[PDB]
């Protein structure tokens, strides 16, 4: 999910990954990647009506994001309003107002996120300092020190705020394995399965639309088989991905999707209508790459687990784990840090108190001096009546006199 | 507003001043944003002292939510605002 | 180049031994160990140098009595360099 | 044993860069050696000029400092102790440095060597005795304090009688004698010095503190800081001598009364 309101505190004139209610007054739109939770309001009728009444508002995103977005027929009205920006290329954006001729320049830099085709970061630099928006990123430990654009002369830049992805910001997802390990496990399993007979097929229950192209491409390169998907016209301008997918159902590896694909697999049938070739039945096994299932285990588990006679689960996460998030935020050391999404189990307060010790808040101060005036006793209640005998005791000490005047 | 020590109070003051911004849609959006902000702020509160302070501020008879809805009921532009107010009150 | 001021090294010996024994800093400890080795060599040279005048060699017994335990405890130190330096010396 | 001079000089200066005590000892030794070698190398006038420049630099060091690094101050004063030409340091600066760095013994040694060696060479000896008395009071040596006040500072018989009464824990008679001496006008022999009157004032403050006379104590701790009959308490923050002499007794008396 995306708990972001698509509006930074430093630059409220730009909205990122959210165009629902208050972002209709923004001067520039930014899109991290092409996931549905980061595209709320992008197809709204009010936004459609606003686009046809303005000329200076644009939608900035990665070129791969533009290719994936313009392929959908529902978003083709953005064809003349999308401006793609290369990664690691500092460009100047003009936040010109429509009504008044006022203008404001800001410098944005796109950084790779390693999440899905077209996923990038947004690094803004303007009058209110430097802010960073890492929407659904994935960085291993020790990789934050390798980003060239986040360093200024060998040291980390002065970052004011970080709107980081906190999908797995909880002690349950302590150290998620790298995607290479899950890839190797899935490759070994699929090889050992399909190497027996040409009728052994492997399903890949991939929930997200984008993010699993790495697995498909590497399985195709290591097995020579082409994965089956529903639609592949979206990758028509991406040769390195298009030549690994196929619409034909006569392939072994499959990654097709369907709302009722579970019952179909239970009936020994892929999501595609084909259930057998040449009237010879097919032997199907299901591999579901996910991460939330592994975050609920109670003992030592493996990357490739077997939950049934023809069912498997793989730990394939496109989100940074708790340790990776902590390492990234501690290396950046920003003034503030806001969670974009709250975990299902965790709440807002726990994520906030986890992220706070990592922020650059190393500034303490002694409490303000509370004055003490007008003492709480006016009259001397401890006064004596001065009745004595004056003979049992020695003479009183005479009052001293001091005439020195410096 | 200068009352930034307790963000709830300044949020309520800005929400009250919103009703005088010629009853426009942009004012409605700003008011809805302020309402959601003050709601998510009052929800995360856990200490009972600041909790009582916030529940006394939001139900005040000068800039509270009830007087805000009672005076904004004649304006159709603040439909989502009253809905979010009622949801936060629930 | 034009003078030779006389410096008495026995005023540094207690502090130098204390450092060589219990210095936390590695550079400070190794520097104190080298300085103590050089000072022990200087003590031997002074004790063996015979004044050609009527005065004999200065007695180093009061210095040996408190230097030898430090050298023994340094020659069996957990540190590799200190042990390899002070075992042949002992 | 056939080591080279470098094999001894390099580790020595290496340790000196990382240990302040070794650095303090090495600098003092080198300073004394170089000052001793120049006797057989220069003439009397050149040595006098060099020692005057050294004295000026040490006075500038002791006067311009805010951290009061104990090794640095102790090294400067120990170097000044070893040479009779550097014993003329500013006594006030030495005492302030020793009170700020908690190095009272080395300042006591410096002042005693200045009072001994420079004896044949306000008077400077009186100032040195006052600073030495303050340094001894700062460490709780009250017997030596009273000895100094009887032998060098005090010159009248009233001072001797008051100190004799104070030695027997008879603080009332001592305070009466001190008040009589402070209010006296007809001195047959001569007028008392300023140091003696300051000692009288401080000893009367001490006697009033011992007798738990809080009203007299608060009167005497503020009657000599301003000209107006109702004293302005903020005048204490003007003089560092005030901040050290009258502030503790005034605060104590006010707190006791409250
Ligand atoms: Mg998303
Ligand atoms: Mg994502
Ligand atoms: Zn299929």
């Amino acid at each position: 999910m995306s708990s972001f309101e698509g509006q930074m505190a430093e630059y409220p004139t730009i909205s990122i990954d959210r165009f629902d209610r208050e972002n209709l007054r923004a001067r520039a739109y930014f899109l991290s990647h092409c996931h549905k939770d980061h595209m709320k309001g992008l197809r709204a009728p009010t936004l459609k009506r606003r686009l046809e009444c303005s000329l200076k508002v644009y939608l900035y995103c990665s070129p791969v994001t533009k290719e994936l977005l313009l392929t959908s027929p529902k978003y083709r009205f953005w064809k003349k309003r999308i401006i793609s920006i290369e990664i690691e290329t500092p460009t100047q954006i003009s936040l010109v107002d429509e009504a008044s001729g006022e203008k404001e320049e800001i410098v944005v830099t796109l950084l790779p996120a390693g999440h899905c085709p077209g996923s990038v970061m947004f690094l803004f630099q303007g009058n209110n300092g430097t802010v960073l928006y890492t929407g659904d990123f994935r960085l291993a430990q020790g990789e934050a020190a390798r980003m060239e654009l986040l360093h200024s002369g060998g040291r980390v830049k002065d970052i004011q705020s970080v709107y980081l992805d906190t999908t797995f910001c909880d002690p349950r997802f302590y150290q998620i394995p790298s995607r290479e390990e899950c890839l190797s496990g899935v490759l070994e399993l699929v090889r050992s399965w399909i190497t027996r007979s040409p009728y052994h097929v492997v399903w890949l229950n991939c929930k997200a639309a984008y993010g699993y192209e790495y697995l498909f491409t590497n399985l195709s390169e290591e097995l020579g088989v082409q994965v089956h998907v529903n639609k592949l016209d979206m990758f028509r301008n991406m040769p390195e991905i298009l030549h690994h997918l196929t619409t034909d159902r006569n392939t072994q590896i499959h990654a097709c999707r369907h709302p009722k694909a579970e019952e179909y697999f239970q009936w020994s049938k892929l999501p595609c209508g084909i259930t057998s070739r040449n009237r010879i039945p097919l032997h199907i096994i299901s591999i579901k790459p996910s991460t939330m299932w592994f975050g609920e285990r109670s003992r030592k588990t493996n990357v490739i687990v077997r939950t049934g006679e023809s069912s498997y689960r793989a730990c394939f996460s496109f989100h940074s784990s708790y340790s990776e998030i902590k390492d990234f935020l501690s290396y950046l050391c920003p003034v503030n840090a806001y969670p974009n999404v709250i975990p299902v189990g965790t709440t807002m307060d726990k994520v906030v108190e986890i992220l706070k010790p990592l922020c650059r808040s190393s500034q303490s101060t002694e409490p303000k001096y509370k004055p003490l005036g007008k003492l709480k006793r006016a009259r001397t209640v401890h006064r004596d009546s001065e009745e004595e005998d004056d003979y049992l005791f020695d003479d009183p000490l005479p009052i001293p006199l001091r005439h020195k005047v410096p | 507003m200068a009352g930034s020590g307790a963000g709830v109070r300044c949020s309520l003051l800005r929400l009250q001043e919103t009703l005088s911004a010629a009853d426009r849609c942009g004012a409605a959006l700003a008011g809805h944003q302020l309402i959601r902000g003050l709601g998510q702020e009052c929800v995360l509160s856990s200490s009972p002292a600041v909790l009582a302070l916030q529940t006394s501020l939001v139900f005040s008879r000068d800039f509270g939510l009830l007087v805000f809805v009672r005076k904004s009921l004649n304006s159709i532009e603040f439909r989502e605002c009253r809905e979010e107010i009622l949801k936060f009150l629930c | 180049r034009e003078m030779k001021p006389v410096i008495f090294l026995d005023v540094f010996l207690p502090r130098v031994t204390e450092l060589a024994l219990t210095a936390s800093d590695r550079q400070t400890k190794v520097a104190a160990c080298e300085l103590l080795h050089s000072m022990v060599m200087f003590m031997l040279g002074k004790a063996t140098q015979m004044p050609e005048g009527g005065q004999g060699a200065p007695p180093m017994y009061q210095l040996y009595k408190r230097t030898f335990p430090v050298l023994l405890r340094l020659a069996c130190d957990v540190d590799q360099v200190t042990r390899q330096l002070y075992e042949p010396l002992v | 044993i056939q080591i080279k001079h470098s094999s001894l000089i390099t580790p020595l200066q290496a340790v000196a860069q990382r240990d302040p005590i070794i650095a303090k000892q090495l600098f003092s030794s080198l300073f004394s050696g170089i000052l001793k070698e120049m006797d057989k190398f220069k003439t009397l006038s050149e040595k006098n000029n060099i020692t005057q420049k050294l004295l000026q630099d040490f006075n500038r060091f002791l006067n311009t400092t805010f951290s009061f690094f104990p090794p640095f101050v102790s090294c400067i004063q120990d170097i000044s102790c070893q040479h009779a030409a550097l014993l003329s340091l500013d006594p006030a600066a030495v005492s302030a440095g020793c009170l700020a760095s908690l190095q009272q013994p080395v300042g006591i040694r410096l002042l005693e060597e200045a009072l001994l060696r420079l004896l044949p060479a306000l008077p400077p000896d009186v100032l040195r005795w006052v600073e030495l008395a303050k340094l001894y009071r700062s460490i709780g040596e009250y017997d030596v304090l009273r000895g100094i006040f009887t032998s060098e500072i005090g010159t009248k018989q009233i001072t001797q009688s008051a100190l004799l009464a104070e030695a027997r824990s008879d603080y009332s008679e001592a305070a009466k004698q001190y008040d009589e001496a402070l209010n006296k006008q007809d001195w047959v022999d001569g007028e008392p010095t300023e140091a003696e009157k300051d000692f009288w004032e401080l000893a009367s403050l001490d006697c009033y503190n011992h007798l738990a006379e809080w009203k007299s104590l608060e009167y005497c701790s503020t009657a000599s800081i301003d000209s107006e009959n109702p004293p302005d308490l903020n005048k204490i923050w003007s003089e560092p001598f005030y901040q050290e002499t009258y502030l503790p007794y005034m605060i104590r008396s006010k707190l006791k009364l409250l």
